[PDB]
RNA sequence: GAACAGUGGUAGGAGAGCGUUCUAAGGGCUGUGAAGCCAGACCGGAAGGACUGGUGGAGCGCUUAGAAGUGAGAAUGCCGG
RNA sequence: UUAUCCUUGGGAGUCAGACUGCGAGUGAUAAGAUCCGUAGUCGAAAGGGAAACAGCCCAGACCGCCAGCUAAGGUCCCAAAG
RNA sequence: GACCGAUAGUGAACCAGUACCGUGAGGGAAAGGUGAAAAGCACCCCGGAAGGGGAGUGAAAGAGAUCCUGAAACCGUGUGCCUACAAGUAGUCAGAGCCCGUUAACGGGUGAUGGCGUGCCUUUUGUAGAAUGAACCGGCGAGUUACGAUCUCGUGCAAGGU
């Protein structure tokens, strides 16, 4: 069994017991979180959403709220004395998928 | 500067043809051993505040010593012998642990001498009181005669 | 004509691939057992072809 | 993230036989180029060769429209001054039919190292018979 | 006051601008003088009036 | 067990000593002595003296057997350069680097 | 008071050379060229973080087309049909099914075919 | 804190900061190892800042304020290598 | 409907422009020519297209995303899509 | 002494107006640091010596005179990954394989192969530019100060202020 869920502005194929990194949710480590937008359920019984599978949900535990490894965004324009340096660490929420309720 | 460094009169080599950068003096500022561009020059840093601001400032720090309960008015301060041990005992008795400014009405040679060698104790006449000395000593020990003399001037 | 660019360490090292010595054409001396250049008198003991030379 | 990538361990190449007889040179070649690259496979991965081997038989029976048999010139240059040499498409199809197909397809493959590796999976034959029975090749019928 | 906790009146003191100390400042290179001409030169500029 | 010898600030250019070192690196000390003895280069007698100094150390200071020794390390490092000047045409002088070498050999039991 | 240059200069330059580790020859060794290459690396990485998104969508589309044509659909027709059937599974996910669960991909494709045949 | 809007940029104007040496006042660290130097996969939106280990062998941070010989990649720049 | 506009004061930089379209002159109704007028873009603008290509077509980069829809231009293969 | 600390500060911390250059007037350098103490390495060994390896001294000798620290360029030795069909502003993003194991992080090294990609600076209408500058590394190297003027901000007092 697996599901395609819509979280962030993105979609992720998830199995039960799978750790996934997603855009930051308003949640805390320990909290169960619920994905309500299941586009497709795979495995033995195949639900195709149109666009969503009605009544399907995926629960997940929040493991961690973090920020990713740092990106130094550096940009310059040759001959124009234009440089711009900016650090970036994108927030994420790490979740373990508990149950896919088709 | 490049005028004051020794030597450096002649052009080091001809303007054109050698393949070197053009140079005017061996003491131009990019040369090792050259003159300094705009370094320090002797000058004063003194300036005067208006006399009324000066009055305000000394009243402020005295009035701040009273708020902080760090003024000690003495009936009088009078040493028999100019002996440091006695001054140190007096300051112990008044619970003056750290730094203190001792203010007398006139020059008191014995008090001056006795406190001279104790670190962070300064003796001063009432005339000689000043903002930095007041703010830079925890306790202000002042005689009643000095208080009257300070009031006379500042009030 | 002068070098237009300096030569990198790598190109200098590639060029020196063949700048090497070879091992001498050496063989054990049958007389004294020291190594000698083949076809030369052995310097150590002065033998060549089972005869003393420096007699 | 999660997009699978084919690699040397994962990849499995079929052998295919394409009959050139009666096919238009460029229409056949464009399809074969795509097979050698692996564009027909869902596991297509742009930095490895996921393609299949292709045998082309009956290369000399390839067709060209218009006046191309007379008028399509194959130039080459020997890099010696004045060393432009030319063959017509008729001369190519008569005497060098394997080269003719190999040039068309080579020009339709990617150009660097992996492209050159992709070309090595092509095998073109003048006649109706190829020597690769041991590779057990299947007939591939060209689409539109 | 305490000499270890001195604090100027807000708005009484500003940091001086130091030109020709890099591109990030916005007065690197030409030190705010633009390009060439008499006004960019050391000792430069015409007399008042 | 290792024995080291070093010749510091020998007047020979490092590049020239390294030609010869490359012949003996990794060889058994018996073979290396032979090679150096039959290699006609300025560096050969200098490197021979270091090699023999290392063997002597191995025997005298550490009771190693000279028959079972191998050259385990062998390198040449740049010593300080003596700077000299050659007069050239048209009143110009040009630099001459009289380079020196630090020659190290380490012998060890096989 | 005089301020010697001191240690700030080498600290700053060392940091650039550390970012130039693994560059070829002088580009990992010499400050002025290491600095140019690290700068250039910034412009490239910015550009390439945008291109990466273009490149993966290109790759997914290629794979969906390959799987689609195994069900007798072109990518174009498939995507039209999926949109009509209301299916919002994206190209990253379709391409994943195409590789990992082709039977599921075929169901989605069969759903698309249904809408096109209407 | 919310909503809404905005955030390409040369000359150039404006703002907010980082770091350097020195001073004053707090407060501290250091032969149980200071500064400097070397290394690392750490931290901050940037300038930059730590931590750990090694070398080193005696000095040095921190806070607030002050003062400047205060920041280099280019000058066919100067000196040395 | 939109949010500019004016005054006073502090501080500038600029006074080599370029091409494109349209309206003129000069020229030969030549010039990637020159000189005005007018709009745009470059200058000081990265991204997509025009093979490559400051000035043309599309379009304005605060950062991140292995999401989606489109513009010009495209969909046999190189090369995404008939 | 909110002056310098050995490229600084005197040209000169040192046997410097020396050496050196010039017919001459004249020009004019470089060059500080063993250790608390010489306790400055008896003796043995290789070597003609230089220089080493031990042994001693010492807190330390990788403090042994070219002696505090000891960066970079540059020169080497070893080897984990890669490399002899490849067209390269040398990276970047994608990416197997192999080798590792950290300030424990959606880690580190290497990089077959794929996509994209004409250094930096200056000067220009416009420069990848077949325009200019830089061999490299290091150090040093450019809006300052005084006195006046004016504006903003701050503070004191205010028809007064000094
Ligand atoms: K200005
Ligand atoms: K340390
Ligand atoms: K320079
Ligand atoms: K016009
Ligand atoms: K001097
Ligand atoms: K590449
Ligand atoms: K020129
Ligand atoms: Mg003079
Ligand atoms: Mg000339
Ligand atoms: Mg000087
Ligand atoms: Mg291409
Ligand atoms: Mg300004
Ligand atoms: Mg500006
Ligand atoms: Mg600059
Ligand atoms: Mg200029
Ligand atoms: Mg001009
Ligand atoms: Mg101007
Ligand atoms: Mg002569
Ligand atoms: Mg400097
Ligand atoms: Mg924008
Ligand atoms: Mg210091
Ligand atoms: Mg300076
Ligand atoms: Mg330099
Ligand atoms: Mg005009
Ligand atoms: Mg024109
Ligand atoms: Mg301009
Ligand atoms: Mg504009
Ligand atoms: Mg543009
Ligand atoms: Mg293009
Ligand atoms: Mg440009
Ligand atoms: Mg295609
Ligand atoms: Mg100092
Ligand atoms: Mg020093
Ligand atoms: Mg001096
Ligand atoms: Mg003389
Ligand atoms: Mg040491
Ligand atoms: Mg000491
Ligand atoms: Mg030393
Ligand atoms: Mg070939
Ligand atoms: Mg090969
Ligand atoms: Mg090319
Ligand atoms: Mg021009
Ligand atoms: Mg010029
Ligand atoms: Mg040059
Ligand atoms: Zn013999």
């Amino acid at each position: 069994m697996y599901a395609i869920i819509k979280t962030g502005g993105k979609q992720i194929k998830v199995e039960e017991g799978q750790t996934v990194y997603i855009e930051k949710l308003a949640a805390e480590a320990g909290e169960t979180v619920t994905f309500e937008d299941v586009l497709f359920v795979g495995g033995d019984n195949v639900k195709v959403g149109n666009p969503t599978v009605e009544g399907a949900t995926v629960t997940a535990k929040v493991e961690k709220q973090g920020r990713a490894k740092k990106i130094t965004v550096f940009r310059y324009k040759p001959k124009k004395n234009v440089h711009k340096k900016q650090g970036h660490r994108q927030p994420y929420t790490k979740v373990t998928i508990e149950k896919i309720n088709a | 500067n490049r005028s004051e460094v020794r030597g450096g009169g002649r052009k080091p080599w001809r303007q054109k043809g050698t393949g070197r950068a053009r140079q005017g003096s061996i003491r131009s500022p990019q040369w090792r051993g050259g003159g300094v561009v705009f370094g320090p020059t002797p000058r004063s840093y003194s300036y005067k505040l208006p006399k009324k601001v000066r009055r305000l400032a000394i009243k402020s720090v005295l009035s701040s010593k009273v708020i902080d309960n760090n003024i000690i008015v003495l009936e009088d301060l009078t040493l028999d012998t100019a002996k440091t041990k006695e001054m140190a005992a007096i300051l112990k008795g008044l619970s003056v642990e750290k730094k203190a400014l001792i203010v007398t009405a006139d020059a008191n040679e014995a008090v001056a001498l006795s406190a001279r060698n104790i670190p962070g104790v300064t003796v001063v006449e009432a005339n000689g009181i000043n903002v930095l000395d007041v703010v830079n000593h925890e306790k202000l020990l002042i005689t009643k005669a000095a208080v009257e003399k300070v009031e006379e001037v500042l009030a | 004509a002068v070098p237009f660019r300096r030569t990198s360490k790598m190109k200098k090292r590639l060029r020196r691939t063949h700048f090497k010595l070879n091992v001498p054409g050496m063989t054990e001396c049958p007389s004294c057992g020291e190594m000698k250049l083949s076809h030369r008198v052995c310097k150590a003991c002065g033998s060549y072809n089972g005869k003393d030379i420096n007699v | 993230r999660t997009t699978p990538m084919a690699n040397a361990s994962t990849i499995e190449r079929k052998w295919l036989v394409v009959d050139a007889a009666g096919k238009t040179l460029g229409r056949l070649s464009s399809e074969v180029a795509a097979i050698l690259r692996g564009k027909h496979k869902p596991t297509y991965t742009p930095h490895v060769d996921t393609g299949d081997h292709v045998i082309i038989i009956n290369a000399e029976k390839i067709e060209l429209t218009g006046k191309k048999l007379t008028d399509k010139i194959y130039y080459r240059h020997t890099q010696h001054p004045g060393g432009l040499k030319s063959r017509t498409a008729l001369e190519m199809r008569t005497n060098y039919p394997e080269k003719m197909l190999e040039l068309a397809i080579k020009g339709m493959l990617p150009k660097g190292s992996l492209g050159r590796q992709m070309f090595k999976k092509l095998n073109v034959y003048r006649g109706s018979e190829h020597p690769h029975e041991a590779q057990k090749p299947e007939v591939y019928e060209l689409r539109g | 006051m305490k000499l270890h906790e001195l604090k100027p009146s807000e708005g009484s003191r500003k940091t001086r601008n130091r030109v020709g100390r890099g591109i990030g400042s916005g007065n690197g290179k030409t030190a705010g003088k633009g390009h060439k001409g008499q006004n960019a030169r050391s000792g430069g500029g015409v007399r008042p009036g | 067990m290792q024995a080291k010898a070093v010749a510091r600030t020998v007047r020979i250019a490092p590049r020239k000593a390294r030609l010869v070192m490359d012949l003996i690196r990794g060889k058994q000390v018996g073979e290396a002595v032979s090679i150096l003895n039959l290699t006609p280069r300025a560096a050969s007698p200098i490197i021979e003296k270091v090699l023999k100094s290392a063997i002597a150390n191995a025997e005298h200071n550490y009771e190693m057997d000279a028959n079972n020794l191998v050259i385990s390390q062998a390198f040449v490092d740049e010593g300080p350069t003596l700077k000299r000047f050659r007069p050239r045409a048209m009143g110009r002088a040009s630099q001459i680097n009289k380079r020196t070498s630090h020659i190290t050999i380490v012998v060890s039991e096989k | 008071p005089r301020v010697k240059g001191g240690t700030v200069t080498r600290k700053r330059r060392k940091k650039v050379l550390k970012l130039a580790k693994g560059y070829f020859g002088s580009k990992h060794t010499l400050y002025k060229v290491a600095n140019q290459q690290v700068m250039k690396s910034g412009n490239y990485a910015f550009r390439d973080r945008r291109q990466k998104k273009r490149d993966f969508r290109k790759l997914w589309i290629t794979r969906i087309n390959a799987a689609a044509r195994m069900n007798g659909l072109s990518y174009s027709r498939l995507m039209h049909g999926l949109k009509l059937s209301g299916i919002e599974v994206n190209r990253k996910m379709l391409a994943d099914l195409a590789v990992n669960d082709l039977t599921a991909f075929n169901q989605l494709a069969d759903a698309a075919k249904a809408q096109l045949n209407k």
